[PDB]
RNA sequence: CCCGAAAACAGGCGGCCACCGAGGGCCCGGGAAGAAGACCCGGUUGAUGGGGCGGGGAUGUAAGCGGGAAGGGAAACCGACCCGUUCAGUCUGCCGCUCCCAACAGCCCGAGUGCUACCGGG
RNA sequence: AGCCGAGGGAACUCGGCAAAUUGGCCCCGUAACUUCGGGAGAAGGGGUGCCUGCGGGUGUGUAACCCGCAGGUCGCAGUGAC
RNA sequence: GGGAGUAGCAGCAUAGCCGGGUGAGAAUCCCGGCCGCCGUAGGGGCCAGGGUUCCACGGCAAUGUUCGUCAGCCGUGGGUUA
């Protein structure tokens, strides 16, 4: 006989159209450091840069080739405080806390908002949501957040997430929450530059597809060609057992898929649109801007290589939750050149 | 809306709907998208296209219409329904 | 990050981007852009394209 | 890492209505989505589509006018091509500003009844 | 049912099936073998546009149809498509 | 009866649009213009064979692979001179 791999993986089955837009982590990471454990924004474009290498490896000490996607970020509005306990199986919601003047625009997600609900009341429900913390009933405290589109033009209705926080202890967390509740968080005061992280979102629609594109079938030969039979399979399985099997590869849906993906190194974190390189400031929008998405103006990152998703859709990153053992150093690395030419 | 009496240039962009239809089918349809387009900015209920308009589109076949119009719009309201008349500029 | 020479039209190319090409006698020749090296190897003048500089460079010798 | 409240113990929290009306659909302008359905953004608390003004890009220097041209003809004049006016002209399934035209006028679905056997207040 | 495909060039297949290559005209030059009639368009090579002109054949012909050469110039490409 | 309001009404010649009319009613009937196919035949003539299919007026139950105010369909009256 002949023997090769399966065309594919049964990993990412059902191949099937997301739940969502806004994507969702499952799983978060181990980190001591009292803070947010990541951050959201919209994807603007790509470009080149030219840097010297601290990671390990040869070409260590050289000038290289580095591809990056620019990440446009402006700030969060942090608007809840949400405890968690301990149930028959797992993790329960217990109690929430919101703020009460939010924007006239979260109305577009959260058509049925509350209508006295003063200060009064939100010091109130804040001191019982204490209380309770202080007893011990409590298993972790999470964050509430909605971003701002308004600011960079891009839409008005927002989005809603909920966030975690780092450390063993939940006092500390809470004390953090509380001190945040009600202003607004930007990167630079919960992203450091240099960390690896994990993006995560949803990829681009395809369509429906034919299994040659879809899980790499082989196409026939010319004979088949010729018959009508190329780019389809041969067969759907053997006489016994008398079923089709899940494992034999067919069309449907392909792309606008959740996906997350490992180790991504953040570069630079900027301020208003600009980089400040060591010696002068400079711009990172290209000469026309950049192809369907405008001029960036609020805060941006840089982030090596390659992430899912089309322009201007939302992501979302974490810090790493799969490192590996040598990791690159925490720090801006070198940059000798950023491409500022046209992109169309 | 535009007041009756006064007369409107538009431009009708065709290469809108060029990759959505056959090449050999581009004017017949660049004809209706000009009906409608003229329809929806004017208010108008009817529309009188003119041979001149016309002769224009097809000056060249029926693969190559050209890639925008510039028309001339005068309405007449009679019986309380606006009726476009569409002229070349 | 050294900006090239195009040895075809004689403008400044990025870094990160072009072509080099390499004769068999050790002489090499820079490209900015596919349009240039397709030209070159086809055999067009670039002498006479006013997009070029070798035109202002005969414009002189005119 | 991917799917996953139809998990029949068919979940938890917060908030809005019911005991006219909370919410939703059709409809309108479009695509980042798409075989029909679904999905996403916008709808005058407005830059969603078009236009006009500009930026960037692709080809490669428009027609007309003026001068030259191998050679021919008494001469007037012919004459493929070349130079200048000219990084020009044509185009833009790309970005930005600007209410000049159109996102109007509307129409429908919609929970709302109770008893003994009760749990904890009355 | 059709058009194009970088780098390699039959590794595909019972099998170079299918597709591609060549392709008109003028000049040069053309093997083995041969029933001396052929093979033979063997093979292999060069040329080919537009413009300005000069000559030749038949003819009474600044009517008509044909045959040779120089110079200038444009293009990736001159049997430019068929 | 279910199959099923499904297949087929594609492939060899992919053709219609603006304006006007008639009419109860018009993608498909008439007039004009634009755009197109054939073009050593899809043009022009005439055997055999068919037998009234020819012409005008009036019609739309059925036929016409859709509609139809159209018709080689239906009704009435005519028409072939050596
Ligand atoms: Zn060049």
């Amino acid at each position: 006989k002949i023997h090769r791999p399966r065309r594919g993986s049964l990993a990412y089955s059902p191949r099937k159209r997301a739940k969502s837009i806004v994507p969702r982590i499952r799983s978060w990471p181990k980190d001591s450091e009292v803070r947010m454990l990541g951050f959201a924004g919209y994807k603007a474009g790509m470009t080149h840069i030219l840097m010297i290498d601290d990671s390990p490896g040869l070409t260590k000490g050289k000038e290289i080739f580095v591809p990056v996607t620019i990440v446009e970020v402006p700030p969060l509005f942090v608007y809840g405080i949400r405890a968690y306990k301990q149930g028959y199986l797992g993790l329960e919601t217990a109690t929430e806390v919101w703020f009460h003047d939010l924007h006239k625009n979260v109305a577009r997600r959260i058509k049925t908002l509350p209508k006295n609900y003063n200060e009064e009341a939100f010091q109130a429900k804040l001191g019982q949501l204490e209380d309770l913390v202080n007893d011990g009933e409590i298993a972790d405290v999470r964050l509430l957040v909605h971003t701002q589109p308004w600011l960079i033009g891009l839409k008005k209705k927002p989005e809603v997430m909920e966030y975690a926080i780092g450390g063993d202890d939940v006092k500390a967390k809470f004390d953090y929450a509380k001190e945040k509740i009600g202003k607004e968080l930007r990167a630079g005061e919960v992203l450091h530059e240099g960390e690896l992280l994990d993006v995560i979102a949803v990829t681009k629609g395809k369509g429906t597809q034919g299994p040659v594109k879809r899980w790499g079938v082989k196409v026939q030969f010319h004979k088949a060609q010729r018959a009508g039979k190329g780019r389809h399979i041969g067969n759907l399985g053997p006489w016994h057992p008398a079923r089709v099997m899940w494992t034999v590869p067919q069309a449907g849906q392909m792309g606008f898929h959740h996906r997350t993906e490992f180790n991504k190194r953040l570069i630079a974190i900027g301020e208003n649109g600009k980089l400040v390189l060591d010696g002068n400031e400079i711009e990172i929008t290209p000469k026309g801007g950049f192809p369907h998405y405008g001029i960036v103006r609020s805060d941006f990152l840089m982030i090596e290589g390659t992430i899912p998703g089309s322009f201007k859709r939302i992501i979302r990153v974490r810090p790493a939750i799969r490192p590996p053992k040598k990791k690159p150093p925490v720090e801006r690395p070198q940059i000798t050149y950023v491409s500022r030419e046209s992109k169309q | 809306p535009i007041k009756p009496g006064e007369e409107v240039i538009f431009v009708v962009p065709i290469n809108k709907i060029k990759k959505r239809v056959p090449r050999w089918k581009r004017a017949p349809r660049a004809a209706r998208f000009v009906r409608e387009w003229i329809a929806r900015h004017a208010k108008a209920d009817e529309v009188i296209i003119g041979t001149d308009v016309n002769e224009k589109i097809w000056e060249r076949g029926a693969e190559k219409p050209p890639g925008k119009l510039r028309v001339k719009v005068v309405v007449e309201e009679s019986e309380g329904k606006r009726i476009a008349r569409v002229s070349l500029a | 990050a050294r900006w090239n020479v195009c040895s075809y039209c004689g403008r400044e190319f990025e870094p990160g981007t072009g072509k080099m090409f390499v004769r068999n006698d050790g002489r090499v020749l820079f490209f900015c852009s596919s349009k240039c090296e397709k030209y070159y190897f086809m055999g067009r003048n670039p002498r006479k394209l006013k997009w070029t500089k070798a035109f202002q460079e005969a414009r002189l010798q005119r």
